[PDB]
């Protein structure tokens, strides 16, 4: 249900910083539908941000995801599931490191570090 | 350890020869050089402003732009050299300092990204690198910096010439050049701006 | 008659040359060593007969390298 | 260099150009060929009155594939870039 | 439903910093929807301040952030909820370090230093 | 079925940043449909996350993959099987060492690390 | 009846980068048709990496359901792995992995 | 009937790539006529993998082959059958020296390797 | 037997006298300098980007490149010679065989056969032609790839050419220059695309 | 060799640029002529209509008759080259 | 009935490679039906692979052929007749020594080395 923004096509006026973007929302969307299967989870919605990568540390800008859920009305997760969960999104974008994700709840409870 | 009276004339000797180099290279003569030449090309006039017209407006300039610089050095490896403050070892890698933050502030990090790479070299942040990896990076900025100062200017002309262009085969005369008459206003254009100060004041100010 | 059959010819007929010259100053040397360190059963005309012989030798290595490297200059800087 | 190779970097550059230049002409083509069929229908021969409407759809075209022409330029060029290895192995 | 002005598709006639401010508008309606999920916020408005990451080896300015909330009618804000809030927001936007935004409140409670 | 997008044609406005997004898709969606053939699995989503490349470069992102599953109502993959499709998987994309996919199911127990 | 992708001309519109996908394509599918002549084998995928010219080198992935029963011997999977191998230029035969409908590993990777 | 391509009118579209391939195609086609008139041979199908063997002084990858081969009925091939189809398969195609073809038979038994 | 000091002396001060041949015709100098020659015809710029700026890059980038070569010459014949390990013959024979290395791996087959023909001498294998006859084949096959490597980059920018001035055309002012009204855009083509650090990537890239 | 052959030397490769250019413009000629006369017939009198038709048609000779104008021209190098031998005699 | 294919003219488009590949086929199918007026042999497919000969041993390919005969309804060939064989296919080709012609037969009897 994401890959609607990549199969469909865009009339000469897409620039490339919406082409960029435009490529980062169906990776957001298509994750969030990986998500949705999950049996605890009901809802995901992530938000991404893309590195730079410059040899000199003091000019690199590294790579971000961000992700928030709302499970199901009870049940709170285990902090096996949210690393599961931390791990396939840092796995599912380039670079981001599996501690440069920030995960989060209905009720506000920090789940990973930011 | 210092380095004998002889060896530190035979080095100071060294420098006045790549004198020319370090002008076309480590300094803003460049940049200038490329501008002019651009700015002379947008305008119908190929060869008006002369070669040594625009190398001796280059030569002012570029002591005009790298007077903060120079006397930096003469403050910093100069007069403590002079006045036995420092060996000749410190006043050569004082007088080094300034110019490589010069060079450094005027580059681009990608250009300074592709050359460490193609270096070979283990860089942690870019305020350290090697002078060997710098100027090359340097010049090859300076270079692509010019070319968007240079393409600035082309457009106010470039638009007179298609202005200019489009009336002449409105009125059906197919046969006339625009380049003749758009000559004169191109001229003016330059001249009710004041761009010899304009634009000579934007190159100056476009190392600030 | 090959290229590469005459550019060992005179590639031998080169160090031929500087062969000889390396043996004369090796002499040279030896003689003069073992004079200057006491040994009785050299005259000093021996030692004065070899070293000139080697500055003689090593100045035309030097006169003869001159001309080839201006020949070599003069045709690599031609005005093509 | 073989010579298979070479027709298809000059096809494919010729393909460029072609795509480019029909979509900035065509629009220029369509009016000139309105303004012309007009003039017939109600008998008038004047000669540059299709000349302005041509340069103003013209630079409106420019100004709409702006985007679309700078970004093929740039696919090109790191194209070329990229087939380097191929070429000279 | 911030992704309604990506797959807008911008007619000619649109400078580089109105597309900019589009797409920084966006991203901040996501973010602002992704926190309105939350149990104890009525409505949230995050303002965003990104400088132009300048090419040479010049220092940068260091992107900030403002997040505005209006809560439930009754509840306050705990720490944690106020640190998993900021930390989302901060790894969602390219660069500004956690420590870059300041969060209120209706009643106007200073939740972060700026 | 993947193929589709392979053997259909592109038109004109296709840049080459969404024709490369295209063919990782088209690469996904084949190793999702080869995966389905496991007897265990009802559902497969595979994620790529593939680099710039283009030689001549300094190139330090490296690959990834994220694969989420599905299987059947009961039934637990035993560590062999999962092997197995991590081997797949690897061997399937070009570069990605083995050590780089992460794997996990509809519950969330993570089956390989990343 | 893998090379009709072969036969058939490119509509023009495919950029390079398509072609070699498309080329790919019919290796896999005619290997496959190769791997359904096996009387073991009822159906088969095969699936290639080749890198673009810290060298990636070469890879392939082929999935088989057998038939109702049955499993394959190490001569079996022998045979599988060299023709998958030698099939496609490079690839050394350590590189290839092998698998069924079950899921039992039949080669590394 | 092998030589149908070879005969054919490439028309304007082929590029390079695809006109090795078709060449390619060819022989295989007519290899696998050499190998049916064979009593025991019913049908045959024939793999190529010829690398680019480059300008410079390098190393070239030692171009290879894989054939399979379905029989009558009954019967086994002897050695002798086996040695004079390799033989045959590898003096063909340039390159290739004998010892790296991979032929194989219906029922799967291996009969080479490179 | 080893040579006397005097003559090893004499000996490589005459190779500083050869230097400035190994450059351009051992060394990578020849085809960094041919494709940016190349790359310069093709953007309008006639002499912008000046022969001394092009030569000083061209230093630059034939330094990193060859700095392996350099690396392996010094800890097999520099550093052996120095420390007594090996004599002078054997110190030139080990000094030459990592330069002829480069020079065999970046060379066409071709270009040796036609050499070792006409010089008249047995070949059997690649790694046993003299220098005398590797060297001419080698500037040769730089000769080729610079100019295969020349063509890709004007491409690019004869399809400006030809786009703008179909497009004049097409107004129906064919007096207007093409020229200068593609001029900026061949300069722009070049910045953004950011050509200056990925055509001097290629080249550094094509060497290994 | 004597001034006569190279007069057939230049005469021959005259006549190759001959066909060359006759390949490439006859294309654009038949349809410069087809929509002039098309104009004529319909009254229509847009002078500068009919140049993106020839364009198209010129560009699409160029990619159509790639591989042969190769073959012809390297063929005519190897043809002088094997022809020095008259020049030494 | 081999000189059909060099009697025809190729149309414009062919490129250098397919020519030559024709001019191969050409010999091939007259040398086949050469062959066929053997007394013995009733059908025969001949299939070549060109040489590139380049001194530096480590890099000469060296030409090669490959010969499938179907003789009469009995008899076999001996070892004069398959020797003229030889003999004949590699005078036909430039270069290829004889000693690189594989011969084999409808019942698969080798009858020369590669």
């Amino acid at each position: 249900a994401g890959d609607d923004i990549l199969l469909q096509d865009m009339g000469f006026g897409v620039s490339q910083r919406l082409e960029q973007e435009r490529l980062k929302l169906s990776r957001e969307r298509q994750l969030a539908q990986a998500i949705e299967e999950m049996k605890q989870v009901r809802k995901a919605r992530v938000l991404l941000a893309l590195p730079k990568h410059s040899v000199f540390v003091r000019h690199n800008q590294e790579a971000s995801a961000s992700v928030f859920l709302t499970l199901s009305t009870g049940t709170n997760l285990k902090q096996q599931e949210v690393d599961s969960i931390v791990d396939m999104v840092a796995s599912a974008v380039p670079g981001m490191k599996t501690s440069r994700i920030t995960v989060t709840d209905q009720h506000g409870r920090l789940l990973s570090s930011g | 350890e210092d380095y004998s009276v002889t060896l530190q004339i035979l080095a100071l000797m060294t420098m006045l020869g790549f004198l020319p180099a370090m002008v076309i290279l480590m300094t803003s003569f460049t940049r200038i050089v490329v501008v002019m030449s651009i700015l002379r090309q947008a305008m119908g006039l190929q060869q008006t402003p002369s070669n040594q017209v625009i190398i001796g407006i280059a030569l002012f300039l570029t002591f005009f732009v790298m007077s903060p610089v120079l006397n930096e050095i003469n403050d910093k490896a100069v007069q403590p050299y002079l006045n036995e403050q420092v060996t000749a070892r410190e006043a050569f890698d004082a007088a080094q300092a300034p110019m490589k933050a010069f060079m450094l502030k005027q580059t681009r990090i990608k250009d300074l990204e592709t050359f460490v790479t193609m270096s070979g070299e283990q860089v942690d942040n870019p305020e350290d690198v090697s002078m060997a990896v710098l100027i090359p990076a340097f010049i090859t900025s300076e270079l692509k910096t010019a070319f968007q100062i240079g393409f600035m200017l082309f457009l106010p002309f470039l638009i007179i010439d298609l202005v200019v262009a489009s009336v002449l085969m409105a009125m059906g005369m197919m046969m006339l050049s625009p380049m003749i008459v758009s000559l004169p206003f191109k001229l003016m254009l330059f001249v009710l701006v004041d761009g010899w100060n304009l634009i000579l004041s934007t190159l100056a100010g476009s190392f600030a | 008659a090959s290229g590469a059959k005459v550019g060992a010819d005179f590639n031998d007929l080169l160090t031929k040359a500087i062969n000889n010259v390396n043996t004369l100053q090796k002499a040279s040397g030896d003689l003069q060593t073992r004079f200057d360190r006491g040994d009785a059963d050299v005259s000093l005309s021996d030692v004065m007969i070899a070293r000139n012989k080697s500055s003689v030798a090593f100045d035309a290595t030097v006169q003869i390298r001159n001309k080839l490297v201006e020949a070599y200059k003069d045709l690599m800087n031609m005005p093509v | 260099m073989t010579p298979e190779m070479f027709v298809e970097l000059f096809r494919e550059a010729l393909w460029m150009v072609l795509i480019m230049v029909c979509a900035i002409i065509i629009p220029s083509l369509l009016i000139g060929l309105i303004v012309a069929i007009f003039q017939a229908a109600t008998s008038i021969n004047e000669q540059t009155l299709s000349f302005l409407p041509r340069l103003i759809v013209t630079l409106l075209a420019l100004m709409l594939f702006g985007h679309w022409m700078t970004q093929m330029l740039m696919e090109y060029f790191y194209g070329l870039i990229e087939r380097l290895p191929q070429v000279l192995y």
